RNA sequence: CGCGGGGUGGAGCAGCCUGGUAGCUCGUCGGGCUCAUAACCCGAAGGCGUCGGUUCAAAUCCGGCCCCCGCAACCA
RNA sequence: CACAUGUUCC
RNA sequence: GUCUACGGCCAUACCACCCUGAACGCGCCCGAUCUCGUCUGAUCUCGGAAGCUAAGCAGGGUCGGGCCUGGUUAGUACUUGGAUGGGAGACCGCCUGGGAAUACCGGGUGCUGUAGGCUU
RNA sequence: UGCCAGGUGGGGAGUUUGACUGGGGCGGUACACCUGUCAAACGGUAACGCAGGUGUCCUAAGGCGAGCUCAGGGAGGACAGAAACCUCCCGUGGAGCAGAAGGGCAAAAGCUCGCUUGAUCUUGAUUUUCAGUACGAAUACAGACCGUGAAAGCGGGGCCUCACGAUCCUUCUGACCUUUUGGGUUUUAAGCAGGAGGUGUCAGAAAAGUUACCACAGGGAUAACUGGCUUGUGGCGGCCAAGCGUUCAUAGCGACGUCGCUUUUUGAUCCUUCGAUGUCGGCUCUUCCUAUCAUUGUGAAGCAGAAUUCACCAAGCGUUGGAU
RNA sequence: AGGGAACGGGCUUGGCGGAAUCAGCGGGGAAAGAAGACCCUGUUGAGCUUGACUCUAGUCUGGCACGGUGAAGAGACAUGA
RNA sequence: AAUCCGACUGUUUAAUUAAAACAAAGCAUCGCGAAGGCCCGCGGCGGGUGUUGACGCGAUGUGAUUUCUGCCCAGUGCUCUGAAUGUCAAAGUGAAGAAAUUCAAUGAAGCGCGGGUAAACGGCGGGAGUAACUAUGACUCUCUUAAGGUAGCCAAAUGCCU
RNA sequence: GCUGGUUCCCUCCGAAGUUUCCCUCAGGAUAGCUGGCGCUCUCCGCAGUUUUAUCCGGUAAAGCGAAUGAUUAGAGGUCUUGGGGCCGAAACGAUCUCAACCUAUUCUCAAACUUUAAAUGGGUAAGAAGCCCGGCUCGCUGGUGUGGAGCCGGGCGUGGAAUGCGAGUGCCUAGUGGGCCACUUUUGGUAAGCAGAACUGGCGCUGCGGGAUGAACCGAACGCCGGGUUAAGGCGCCCGAUG
């Protein structure tokens, strides 16, 4: 049985990555954080105090309270049963805004233009997102040379 | 006194090499992985007969020195003491372990015996370097050689000048245009990429 | 570990950091009186051998040192006990170790 | 846990109850004695477990600490 | 009150 | 075009050598009474402006190293799923999709925010 | 003599004599924790899996502020050389940060100074094992008193991951605190809150052995036979060929290597049986196998004869009397 | 023979099998006789031992009461030069 | 004709063990002079030894005859004396307090301290120097804990190697 | 807390040998799984799925001419030193070297190495609980009716990816807490029908066709029947089918 330590087999996880040690960048901490704000973690090894739990590392969380230098957010964790909303307390080093949600406020805010746009004509412009679809039917040319015929190379060792 | 090979055949664990922690091992039986005229250009041994597994096995120390000495017997032999150069190139650092009795398996971990080469299908075992007229002389030896391994070998004759990584039909005239300087058992590969001083340094 | 006679630290009286005098405190007399004492007594006393177990598989080598904070300032003599990591060795006031001094 | 006592040359015993010289043996370097050996007699080292104080002055009387054993004791 | 012993040939 | 002060990204910015710097600047530089601290005004602090691009710094260059970004390596190695596939096994082949890293060969050698100057 | 008090008291009485375990016992702690790995790129994940470490230590090795760069290497300089001291240059840290290991750190988190005790008091919330319960550890805060710095800030212990302990009982501390049962006062005692005295089997009984005179309830969840898988070991047979064989590898052999068979040895496992399968040998007797000792038929010999080796079809027939 | 729960009378594939019996016989029916006693577990006991944990009979010692009488001495305290 | 054991006659596990086991005469100890030694008994001015008195009673170890019974009291036991006195309960004494209560001195037996005892339980090794080949040690020194197996005997009923 | 037994039918639903703790290891408690009792809504909402953007890795692979550790072989070096000598009194004067060191190369690696670095995966977001406005409150922060939060009032429906499914919620509650096998990954062991892990599926709890026989193999899961057609297997006879 291995040990219940809190930073097991952390040796990558906290570990900063190649030729960036040192000191911290100082857009990292003035950054703001509202309440709402969709958050994920990635752990900093430079900094320890505050620092999250090796099981929130990669997950994304929710802001419900805001402190001087710290941050705390809800997560999703989920033990072997259910999901738990649960609230942890972290510092900033371990913050960064979160662009999966950024993808569609960007397409909100070109809908509604597009929205008020043709309403005084009418016209149903498709709105939601669609999958690819099929590669629609279309003439292929080639300029007078006939398509070079391929062939498969004999064995020969290289070993 | 010890197991026979058919034990430790397979590549059954991890790679167990010799290190901080794996330590107390005897050493390995081979200790020599060239002789013959290593001390000799590649302008005059320009063969590269190669021994080619192909198998994913196990190869022992002692099983590595038992095709050394009989392939290097008769080849001194065919074409005299130094008209040839050869390699072996797996170096035994997987070490194998021995459960011995005098309990069970009450807390049985393993002590080492010895090393052993993990191969891989199709990489080199055995390379042999030699003239033009000692082609067969080469063959014929590596056969010998291969009964002194386990599972299946094949022999191939390689393409490339000497023990070097190029073509061996191309490569004059690099030399001759200077961009492959030899240095003893190796060759120089030389980029148009360096200060332009060492351009000067030859050509001249 | 090596602590000082005197402390500054905080008074509850008072509600100010004041200097503090430092000793170590020790176990009193069990007095003989108390409920659970007056209790064992009369359960111990007549026949049936001892009635409570007594400990005897001692582990520890060492105890939580205590300190004693009495406060100097007058007609306040406010006591308090501050705790301090185990430790098999403890003194007072002495050898601040002299840092840069020949080692020998 | 509270009633005690004792730690001493390279090694074993005093001097402590009363402060004034750190001593006696045994191992070592030698010197004498007997013609010589042996035995014996002598000179020399090298040391009061530790801190502080009372005192003309401490190993000695005191208090606190490290190393031991005598006892009596035991509800986390 | 102690004192034991002085390698062989001449 | 460029510099100073404070920065953001943190090597396309670093490292080694060579060359050029008009003006403002940045610095080199001259001193130690006062503020200050040292064994020493070398450092720091203060008071200055006779000289200078010598250095720092800025720019450019090296069939330069390094770094960044591409081709090759290579649909190779590896890998989700499948078979009453092979093979004595070791392992390998096929369908299905995904898809690397060396060596080697190319291109580039800092952008940019605010305030304040010079080229009036 | 009666009653108390102390000592002795297996003469007698009651009870105990932990757990994990490739059977049990012995050995160890894998029983409470910590690092890297196994661990299959979120997390979790086992074995008496591997290398290990812990029950400490620190008045500073804590908390600020300030100044420097370390390990190592080169060049030099009286004694001074490989290492004593001084200067210059290179130096992404290859040293150091208390310890085992990992992570992290260069005008620091390292070295050296100045000052200090945020190692102080009190609510709550969250994380870590989790049942999402505790203890321990930690993370943001909030209310105060402070330390330091010029200030921003930093700090309510140690750069982070471990350094530790419930109920009851006892001790101490705090309030112009409550009760002390008819009223009042005092001593005392019981409470409230906080700390300590420990349970290492570490979510915490108070606990020595033997039984061959033994008994009971069970277990093939578990050993001591056989049987079953495997063949480490034993035995047996092969492939290559450095050499032995007066020269000649292969008549007979055959090292260094390597491939296989067997359950007539010991092993490994616990799959069958503990509502019982009688546990060694010897005697007697039946049958089977060939890996053939001899006899039948043969081939080859370092087969001149004889005698003796190697190999083949071949289990039909034999393989003894005795001392211990 | 195979597999099976790793040794079949039953299952499968084959060999095949013919009423009712008598006297022997010990190959098998993992024959019967007994909830294995060898091993382990039980927080099940019993006998015995002691440096196991609690006690205790007995025994030794001290005090109180039964316990009266007289005479010296002696120790401490005290008075005290 | 020999070996081992037990001296022997005797007894023993009724129902697996008839013996080398037990007992036995002999030998050597221990306690006790009677309000005592050993023991029984819930109890008593109780009872057995005892209708008895050291040539006795009670508890032991060894096992005929002959010969001998060596060393060790450090350990665990047993026993002896002792203000030379560390510890030591109840009760009593002194002091403080309003009292419960607290403190102090005194402080029996027993443990310690000091002797004795091994026919009490028991134990009886090394190392180093050292004799005219070597070897070995007649001799000398040290501990651990007190000496280091003496007389005798054996590959034994006692020896793994065997 | 250990064995043995535990009595009528039918219908419906239907498991687990696992987390943690216990002198706990033949057992209990607690979570998980299950059943029953229901309730709140419908005639937005939720998914062992995929897609679109967004992050996480350090495993396979690869590398060491990149760091750390291990390691083969030759080359060019100069005085950076030294052992053997040789011409030297001696001399970095000369001189063939041989040694370690340095520089470019080269062979082979690392579960407790890594510059790189997959595939499979883990979180999100894909609107009404969202936007856009106007205004009040604040004892918190504040050059600035500044910032932040909370209250109000108002307008946007064009239900803001695919696919499918009526959803949410509260009580009691038995039994279980000895598992085993298999594709793949993988630890110890030479190996094991050995012991121990991950995902998934099975036996346990399950019949049927086939593999002659049968736990786990392939197909396929079951109310009682007729017709038709197949999966896997098969079609000389046993034995249906190539007579
Ligand atoms: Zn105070």
């Amino acid at each position: 049985t291995n040990t219940k330590g809190k930073r097991r087999g952390t040796r990558y996880m906290f570990s900063r990555p190649f030729r960036k040690h040192g000191v911290v960048p100082l857009a990292t901490y003035m950054r703001i954080y509202k309440k709402g704000d969709i958050v994920d973690i990635k752990g900093m090894g430079t900094v320890q105090k505050g620092m999250p739990h090796k099981c929130y590392h990669g997950k994304t969380g929710r802001v419900y309270n805001v402190t001087q230098h710290a941050v705390g957010i809800v997560v999703n964790k989920q033990v072997k049963g259910k999901i738990l909303a649960k609230r942890i307390n972290v510092r900033i080093e371990h913050i960064k805004h979160s662009k999966s949600r950024d993808s569609f406020l960007k397409r909100v805010k070109e809908n509604d233009q597009k929205k008020k746009e043709a309403k005084e004509k009418g016209t149903w412009v498709q709105l939601k997102r669609q999958p690819a679809p099929p590669r629609e039917a279309h003439f292929v040319r080639t300029n007078g040379k006939e398509p070079e015929l391929l062939e498969p190379i004999p064995y020969e060792f290289m070993a | 006194g010890r197991r026979p090979a058919r034990c430790y055949r397979y590549c059954k664990n991890k790679p167990y090499p010799k290190s901080r922690f794996c330590r107390g091992v005897p050493d390995a039986k081979i200790r020599i992985f060239d002789l013959g005229r290593k001390k000799a250009k590649v302008d005059e041994f320009p063969l590269c007969g190669h021994m080619v597994s192909d198998e994913y096995e196990q190869l022992s120390s002692e099983a590595l020195e038992a095709a050394r000495i009989c392939a290097n017997k008769y080849m001194v032999k065919s074409c005299g003491k130094d008209g040839f150069h050869i390699r072996v190139r797996l170096h035994p650092f997987h070490v194998i372990r021995i459960n011995k009795m005098l309990t069970g398996m009450r807390g049985a971990f393993g002590k080492p015996q010895g090393t052993v080469a993990r191969v891989h299908i199709g990489q080199v075992i055995m390379s042999i370097r030699t003239k033009l007229q000692n082609k067969e002389h080469v063959v014929e030896a590596l056969r010998r050689a291969k009964f002194k391994f386990p599972g299946r070998q094949k022999i191939h004759i390689s393409k490339k000048w000497g023990f070097t990584k190029f073509n061996a039909d191309e490569f004059e005239d690099m030399v001759a245009e200077k961009r492959l300087i030899p240095d003893g058992c190796g060759v120089k590969y030389i980029p148009n990429r360096g200060p332009l001083d060492k351009w000067r340094a030859l050509h001249s | 570990v090596n602590v000082p006679k005197t402390r500054r630290t905080f008074c509850k009286k008072c509600g100010k950091h004041q200097p503090h005098k430092v000793t170590q405190y020790k176990k009193g007399k069990d007095s003989l009186y108390a409920q659970g004492k007056r209790r064992y007594d009369r359960k111990q006393s007549g026949y049936g051998g001892q009635t409570k177990p007594i400990f005897r598989k001692k582990a520890k080598t060492t105890k939580k040192i205590v300190l004693r904070l009495e406060c100097v300032e007058p007609n306040c003599r406010s006591k308090r006990m501050l705790a301090i990591k185990r430790c098999k060795h403890f003194e007072l006031g002495g050898d601040k170790k002299r840092k840069g001094q020949v080692i020998q």
